[PDB]
């Protein structure tokens, strides 16, 4: 049971070292807030007539 | 330069601090614009810098 836990934690390190998209839920929050601040800046370019 | 002023370059009035830029304007350009569609660099009309 100890060797299985130690081996299963080894796969957490290997996974987080290997695959880029693991934290997709958190990066998508940072992306949404940054996209909103960038859209709000670009809207200063609008003439509105 | 390096002080806050009410500038006016060729009718481009604004409030800002002027600074010596490394932005390489090609000969035909006089104003450079930011993502917000506002001027963030200008060629001085007496000293061509």
């Amino acid at each position: 049971i100890a060797n299985q836990f130690n081996s299963a934690i080894g796969k957490i390190q290997d996974s987080l070292s290997s695959t880029a998209s693991a934290l997709g839920k958190l990066q998508d929050v940072v992306n949404q807030n940054a996209q909103a601040l960038n859209t709000l800046v670009k809207q200063l370019s609008s003439n509105f007539g | 330069k390096n002080k806050c002023v009410n500038f006016n370059f060729n009718g481009l009035t604004g409030t800002g601090v002027l600074t010596e830029s490394n932005k390489k304007f090609l000969p035909f350009q006089q104003f450079g614009r930011d993502i917000a569609d506002t001027t963030d660099a200008v060629r001085d009309p007496q000293t061509l810098e």
